[PDB]
């Protein structure tokens, strides 16, 4: 494992969902597919989410996001980055956010200012036209991880992030994995799923990464091959 | 003919005349271009020409759309807040707006054929993304239906039932939030 695949796996990809397991088609029920039927080669644990890419409005500015809708009970990889802000303040029904602290500085807010969150995949058709779902947020304070997430990443209660996303009451995005080792999506996804369920990596996030990092790596094979064949 | 579309839109604007408000019911049915449901629903509708009106879907959800003239409240129960916006801001060409607001001016940006109380309106030119819409108008000015095919052909339909034309309270056209919802006001 070089630097770059290193940099990867603990910086970016310790920070965010690795890999979820989620329904075929639209959200996912957890009586239908509750953790337990989750059992999966090289997965060391499992917890719920409900993420989606949002839209952020302050009263100064406009950013981009990604929500982790969050079981505010359980540690997260951000948990011990919080600024002095507990997480399990993000109780359901309170429309709280945490968010990184580059993503608070873009959009110049801190704790006790509003933003607007929307999701422009989550829709009502009215007779007035297509209504993106939105809401105002909270926030509450921040995280610093030092690292990319910290200008794009946020945390609220799952709950409140499953009726942004305007799911089924109780449904939630899917089961978050967390790999052994990260690296090896592409064989880990492979395997023997249940059913009516899919699979979904940080690829979709970091497509152009996990190339590069596949380049060089076959490039680095190819050429140690031929140094030691001649 | 020209003279065709001239009659109609004259036809259809005196219908539409007729009825200054009304309350109905209403039920709602949206579908993608693969003619598969993408959403569904029923509730109440009142209207009160030109600009005020009250949509509350019921089921299977409930949310609501007024207008007090000015201003249009948007409430969502499912995340317990109401937004605030001006009707100015809104698509003024929805089928919908058409209806509530039965301008000479609005129907003259249409071809308009008439098929017994169909009434079928394609615009003149587009790049508002309607292809088409219908309008079921009886003669005593009744709406019965409404659809619309935008342009990426998801389509539209309202039929309308239990019409009383005739006076809406006032507060049909105000919103007020119930207790625990915060607003959201975006008004500039």
């Amino acid at each position: 494992m070089n630097g770059f695949e290193r940099e990867l796996q603990n910086n970016i990809l310790g920070l965010m969902p690795q890999a979820i397991l989620s329904s075929e088609h639209g959200s996912l029920n957890p009586q239908q597919l509750p953790e337990t039927a989750v059992k999966l080669d090289g997965v060391n644990r499992v917890a719920p989410i409900t993420t989606g890419d949002v839209v952020l409005q302050s009263a100064r500015s406009v950013a981009v996001g990604v929500m982790l809708g969050i079981d505010p009970a359980q540690k997260d990889p951000l948990t011990p980055y919080l600024v002095n802000v507990k997480q399990t303040d993000l109780e359901p029904g309170k429309y709280n956010v945490i968010l990184g602290e580059q993503l608070a500085s873009q959009l110049g807010v801190n704790r006790g200012d509003q933003i607007r969150v929307m999701v422009p995949s989550a829709s009502q058709f009215t007779p007035m036209g297509r209504i993106p779902s939105q809401r105002l947020f909270n926030v509450i304070g921040t995280f610093a991880a030092n690292s990319e997430v910290d200008g794009y990443e946020m945390l609220v209660n799952i709950e409140d992030a499953s009726r942004l996303m305007r799911y089924p009451a109780g449904n939630i995005t899917g089961w978050r994995l967390w790999l052994d080792e990260p690296l090896k999506v592409d064989s880990l996804s492979q395997q023997k799923l249940p059913e009516g369920s899919k699979w979904q990596d940080w690829r979709d996030r970091k497509g152009e990464l996990f190339q590069a990092v596949r380049m060089e790596k076959n490039m680095a094979a190819a050429l140690e091959h031929h140094h030691h064949h001649h | 003919s020209h003279m065709a579309s001239m009659d109609a839109a004259s036809d259809l604007k005196s219908r539409l005349d007729k009825v200054s408000s009304f309350h109905a019911s209403f039920t709602q049915k949206v579908t993608d271009g693969s003619g598969a449901a993408v959403q569904e629903g029923q509730g109440d509708l009142w209207v009160k020409r030109p600009n005020l009106f009250n949509w509350h879907m019921t089921q299977p959800d409930e949310s609501i759309l007024v207008s007090d003239g000015k201003t249009l409240w948007f409430y969502n129960p499912f995340v317990e807040q109401a937004t605030a916006t001006w009707l100015k801001d809104a698509t003024g060409n929805t089928p919908f707006m058409l209806i509530a607001r039965n301008q000479s001016s609005d129907w003259q940006q249409y071809n308009i054929k008439q098929n017994g109380d169909d009434f079928v309106l394609t615009p003149k030119a587009s790049n508002g993304n309607l292809k088409q819409f219908t309008i079921n108008v009886g003669r005593d000015g009744t709406i019965h239906q409404f659809s619309a095919v935008e342009q990426d052909d998801q389509r539209s339909s309202y039929q309308l039932k239990s019409q009383q034309n005739g006076a809406v309270d006032a507060a049909k056209f105000t919103f007020t939030p119930p207790q625990g919802v915060t607003v959201d006001d975006q008004r500039k």
